[PDB]
């Protein structure tokens, strides 16, 4: 969980420190394993739903 | 008994007794002989003086032997002769502790008062190591067996040193010492361990106090807890790219697929049409003028099993060695191809099918309805 | 048409089977057990020596001897008993019509190599044989050809860097510290809690305790402070006579001899310094992929947390621009056998076989020239 | 020289307690460490019938007592009886108050840790000593001989241990411990006396068999020739008188009993003998220091007091070692008390006063100070 | 009136003594040993750091470190321990009374020279000091003013051309293999006979084996053929614990790393053609006497047969219109000290000292303008 929280802070600091200025209120959305929205999934070439499930 | 001391005695069997301990020094070999009636403290002093003669006078270029009655080596019997009967030994009383207490006279030589001064520091040993001041020159006179030590300080003047040597030479003829008396000149940090025995608890500067600690010669990671800064991510985007793959990839290539335990060539109408559950080897020849050259790529599908990828690696190494070792290899998995490998087919896409060959099922039939991304 | 045999003879275990298969058929410990008590009941089934799992099942009344001590073979009659047991009793096959692939640790004395030939063509009369390096078989079993292999079993622990499918002989390093030494160290440090283990059967029990209840701490001093401050790390084990023992900090002190060899009194450095100096003795251009392909093999690399600790120690030693990937497959206990099984089953392999004819015209020196 | 001290040295071994003052040449109080309790019905009221007897007065009344050793193979098991023996040796033997004397204690290597914390706790809380220290017995045995380099085989009543020391530095990885000593030899002699028909079962009979072992047993130079000599003739038989006047005769049992030290398979132990234990202790030391460890074999403890054990020890190590090396074995006649003599040396050394575990260090650090200060 | 001191600081063997002597008074190895176990017998002379030949005596219970590696001082505090042991324990003199001559490696960095000057004048308080070069003192001890010097000790091998009594910096060439790497290669090639030498304590044993039993073969292939066929060159050595090892073809294979660096995986050139590469970098007119004066210096020139092999290898690839002669004095392991002892005792050297007051109003920078 400390990986999760300090990764949230690191993702925020990665947003403000980019050279091309972007929107400071760029939203951080937490995604769980096995429950992914299609917005996350659509960037992956060849998603398998039953990859992690044995 | 309490104040144990060493005294030089002439080298003969008649000088030996059974109630003391003896050290026979023969250069590179030192023999320690312990009497049967000798006690604990003079055995410990014999060990200490023998290790001092080894490690300080000879700098470790010696070997110390410890012996008792009946176990004398050939060296002691060769030097001293055949062994007579020993004339026993007196019990260790307190009068010879007082005799050992009166053996040395520590004198001072100093021009700190503006004039010549030879004065008595002490006549009662064990002396104090702190009494040896670093700005003066001291004299120890154990001249009964013929030893006079001139100890020089680091911050002593030259005329103090010459006066100390002159006074030590003057001690020869005044008190009527015998005509073999050695005047040993000793600087700070270079003291003879026959000089050291008259001092209460001599301390070398790099001694071990207590049990001590090991050095261990090897250490594990003890990195400090730094917070990580994320601005190094999008900045400093270093990249190496390719080193010799400058061609656009028309070339002349051969593609093999591994089935079971053997590779076969694929059909030449089907270059960029791979199976996801198979393993492939691609040999590629440079037509480019950069000294020609050959590339062997080892492509491994994601659905491919362990036997196929292991056989692909072994056949890749065998194909490298049977061409003389001139080509260089590049392991590649599905999804992680370089830009040069995608350019081998000449503007064609890489078609990846589903399924493949196996040792027990062979080639899988394709599905009726197929979807491609 | 004849199926070749693959027989990985380790210091602690023997993994034997047929080429082309995915798993070894016979896995059994390489011990020879002999009776030490007086037999009073006549007839029955008393034998002069017991080999393998039969010696494990009767180990209360047997003294147990390992033929292999720190990689080299000390007893050859017992090793012949091991080979006879794995041919005739385990695989139940006649070895005079099957070529046999054998494995060997690198920087071994040369006198073993012809001697392993000297039994195989004279007693069992194999048609062909081959000797392969264990590390290149482990690297082949991962599907890789360039990388560094840390092979750590029961006898030795060696780092081998391999480039283009050939090991570099000027950078192979050997460390005589493996699972038997960790077992002996765990026997030493279990006396602190009052448990005495001196018998070879008790050595087998402590080896089982080491397999079930040991792990590598990510940092040693903080874990020692945690074990001192509470009792959350304590675990219980049941001895076969029903006695229950409890171990605390000794769970993680026994793998730490891998990273700090001074616990058992060795001046030599740990496995991470051994990997770093093995990488540093290679050429400058090929150091990039040696750090990125760092596979692990053997049963001694099966502790929890060994890969994270190894990446932590290598990362502190390497330059920060380098990328470190410690590769720990779940099948790494049998990776030597899998690489040998795939390598023996190939159709292009049947000319590197050292057959009978060149052996008995060349003598016991053909193995030094055909097996590189 | 060395400065005067008022310390106490108490070698509390498995069989005997040897207590005395530091600086003396001999321990003042030597007595067996047993606690005796009566097992019969007391019908005569009066005359001070105690509930428990400790030390030499338990030996005088051993017929009507059951005797217990609190120390078994070096480990203290019954702490109440150990506290009783410590109270007896402080108050009834040395006749001193422990509040103004530092105490030096002895211990075998490779004991459990809890023995060391409980020794710390009963010395500091019950007796209120101002200082305390525990030391390894073989280090003291090498102190008594006057040497620095050597391997020490110390064999008492419960523990037989080999410790190698080069210069002042010990090698902990090469230390060997074997639970084969005078207890096991006494029990084996109790077993093999049944071959002649003499049955000894009780604890007082065990003390009688221990006296027989001390007064009659010896180590044969070679076993099989001595068996043939004992079988052929009757010159090796010797007699002993029991305290009720019965006379027994023993033959080969004189030398079969200490042979268990060289062949532990007589009592079912698969471990090797003391010669192989010494040889494998030398082999785990690295290659540069074997030559000095061969020539400085030091034997200490009461179990090393058989006649002929040094010659047999010489022959077996000479057989095991290569022929170019010279093997010398140091067996002083005072080796029964050499642990106490080395404790008397070490407590009086001027370097040692900065290593006492004081009272305030124990008060701030608990009983776990002993593993950071001692060894 | 006072006598100067000469101290040649080798990378593995330091030499010291008084000026005007035909031999160094003290030869002892430049090591610093530290204990690796705990000293439980207190009050019996345990030290935290054993320096020099004393550390060679009790080398089993110590870890050894070399303060000078590859001819250059790296660890400075240990070098102060070496110098303190040299002055106070070994030579038994006060440094305040005696001037001191030191020797340095060719192409020494300037900061090491300044730091040598600073610890020489501050810590020990010498009244005078001078720094010289290894190879020019070797050439002066040979009685020449022009020649090539092959100085090969324990750390590095230097080829230094000297013309008119001064070196040529553009042609001084450094080859980084010496007796340390020969010792390490001998530990490598004794493993096939079954002997293992891993720690720094028994590296000295392998160094003694290399010194007592090694030779340079005049031709390598026929020597290997006769070693393979017969057994007339196999000889035994007695390890100091009593075991006896035997060595065969490894007796001559271990000096051959100097002529073939590929035996240890080093891609550089052998010792014979790097002298050719140095002498081609010199001017065309001065090569006639430079070829004729082939001075060999250092301890690893003391193999038997190295001079004849060097004569053959230079004569093979130099042109046939000139004569090659190799000189090898019997005192060539002490020749730097002999040149320093001649240099310090001259009647023109008292003005070339760096006195204390010149360092006082000059700082640690006058060493460049005077030692030149
Ligand atoms: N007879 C010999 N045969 C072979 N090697 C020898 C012999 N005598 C000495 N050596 C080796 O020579 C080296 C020491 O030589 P030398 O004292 O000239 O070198 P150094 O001054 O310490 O080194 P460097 O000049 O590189 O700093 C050691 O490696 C030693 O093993
Ligand atoms: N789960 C485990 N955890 C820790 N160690 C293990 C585990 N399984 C096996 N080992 C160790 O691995 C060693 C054998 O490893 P392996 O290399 O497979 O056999 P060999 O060494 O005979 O080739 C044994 O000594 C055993 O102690
Ligand atoms: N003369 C002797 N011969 C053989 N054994 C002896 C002799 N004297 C004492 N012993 C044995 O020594 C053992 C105890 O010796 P010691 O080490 O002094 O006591 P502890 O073991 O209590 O320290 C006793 O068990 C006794 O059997
Ligand atoms: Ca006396
Ligand atoms: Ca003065
Ligand atoms: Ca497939
Ligand atoms: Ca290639
Ligand atoms: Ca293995
Ligand atoms: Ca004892
Ligand atoms: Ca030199």
């Amino acid at each position: 969980e400390e990986e999760k929280t300090e990764a949230l802070t690191s993702a925020k600091r990665y947003i403000e420190t980019d050279p091309a200025n972007r929107d400071r209120r760029t939203p951080i959305t937490v995604v769980k394993q096995g429950f992914e929205p299609p917005s996350f999934v659509g960037w992956f070439l060849g998603w398998d739903d039953d990859y992690w499930s044995v | 008994r309490r104040v144990v001391r060493a005294t030089e005695v002439p080298v003969s069997w008649e000088s030996f007794n059974n109630g003391d301990c003896f050290i026979l020094d023969l250069g590179n070999n030192i023999h320690q002989w312990c009497g049967s009636n000798s006690n604990r403290y003079e055995r410990l002093k014999a060990t200490q003086v023998s290790k001092g003669i080894r490690d300080n006078e000879r700098s470790g270029r010696a070997r110390v032997h410890v012996s008792e009655e009946g176990t004398e080596p050939e060296a002691m019997l060769q030097v001293l002769g055949p062994k007579p009967a020993l004339p026993a030994g007196t019990e260790d009383t307190a009068k010879e502790d007082a005799a050992n207490r009166k053996l040395a006279k520590l004198y001072k030589v100093s021009n700190g008062a503006g004039t010549m001064s030879v004065s008595l520091v002490a006549d009662e040993n064990p002396f104090a190591q702190g009494a040896l001041k670093s700005e003066d020159c001291f004299i120890l006179d154990h001249g009964k067996d013929g030893k006079i030590f001139v100890w020089k300080g680091k911050q002593a003047n030259t005329e103090e040193r010459k006066a100390a040597l002159k006074t030590a030479s003057d001690f020869i003829t005044k008190m009527d010492y015998p005509k073999q008396t050695q005047v040993s000149v000793l600087p700070e940090g270079g003291e003879t361990p026959l000089f050291k025995q008259f001092f209460k608890n001599w301390r070398d500067p790099d001694q071990t106090d207590g049990l001590g600690l090991s050095y261990l010669s090897s250490h594990i990671a003890n990195v400090e807890r730094v917070p990580f800064d994320a601005a190094t991510l999008h900045t400093s985007t270093a990249m190496a790219a390719q080193h010799g793959m400058d061609d656009d990839g028309t070339g002349q290539k051969q593609i093999w697929r591994i089935e079971g335990s053997n590779k076969v060539p694929v059909d030449p109408a089907t270059y960029g049409q791979f199976y996801g559950g198979d393993s492939y080897i691609i040999l590629y020849n440079y037509r480019h003028g950069g000294r020609q050259g050959q590339i062997i790529y080892n492509w491994q599908g994601a659905q491919s099993t362990q036997d196929e990828v292991a056989a692909s690696a072994i056949l890749t190494a065998q194909l490298d060695e049977e061409l003389g070792g001139t080509p260089v290899q590049s392991r590649v998995v599905q999804g992680k191809e370089p830009a040069h490998l995608m350019s081998l087919f000449g503007g064609k896409p890489m078609i990846i099918y589903k399924g493949g060959t196996s040792r027990e099922g062979g080639q899988t039939a394709p599905a009726s309805t197929r979807l491609f991304q | 048409e004849t199926t070749a045999l693959v027989c990985d003879n380790g210091s602690g275990l023997v993994k034997a089977g047929f080429a082309g298969d995915d798993a070894p058929r016979a896995v059994f410990p390489s011990i020879v057990g002999r009776p030490r008590h007086q037999g009073v009941m006549v007839g029955m089934g008393q034998k002069d020596s017991y080999v393998g799992d039969e010696a494990q099942s009767k180990r209360g009344i047997l003294t147990l001897k390992y033929p292999i001590e720190h990689g080299i073979i000390t007893n050859w009659d017992d090793m012949e008993k091991i080979w006879h047991h794995t041919f005739y009793n385990e695989l139940r096959v006649a070895p005079e019509e099957h070529p046999t692939l054998l494995t060997e640790a690198p920087l071994n004395p040369k006198a073993n190599r012809e001697k392993m030939t000297q039994i195989m063509f004279e007693t069992f009369n194999v048609p062909a044989m081959y000797v392969a390096i264990q590390a290149v078989l482990s690297l082949y079993a991962s599907g890789r050809t360039t990388g560094i292999v840390l092979d750590s079993g029961d006898g030795v622990t060696h780092n081998v860097p391999i480039y283009e499918g050939y090991a570099l002989p000027h950078a192979i390093m050997r460390l005589d510290l493996a699972g038997r030494d960790l077992t002996d160290y765990l026997m030493k440090i279990l006396t602190e809690r009052g448990y005495s283990f001196v018998t070879t059967a008790e050595r087998e029990i402590v080896r089982d305790i080491k397999e079930k209840l040991c792990y590598v701490a990510l940092d040693f001093e903080n874990e020692m402070a945690t074990a001192a401050s509470s009792s959350s790390l304590e675990k219980s084990y049941e001895l076969p006579d029903g006695q229950v023992i409890t171990i605390g900090n000794e769970r993680f002190r026994c793998p730490e001899t891998l990273f700090q060899p001074s616990f058992i009194g060795m001046e030599s450095a740990g496995i991470h310094e051994t990997t770093y100096n093995s990488i540093m003795k290679c050429d400058i251009d090929i150091r990039k992929d040696l750090y990125a392909n760092n596979v692990m093999s053997g049963g001694t690399t099966m502790y929890p947390g060994i890969a994270d600790r190894m990446q932590k120690e290598i990362t502190a030693l390497a330059p920060s621009t380098m990328k470190i990937k410690i590769i720990a497959p779940p099948e790494r206990k049998y990776s030597v056998w899998i690489g040998g099984s795939i390598l023996a089953s190939l159709s292009t392999f049947q000319q590197m076989w050292i057959t009978k004819q060149e052996y008995d015209e060349a003598g016991p020196s053909i193995v030094h020239r055909k097996c590189f």
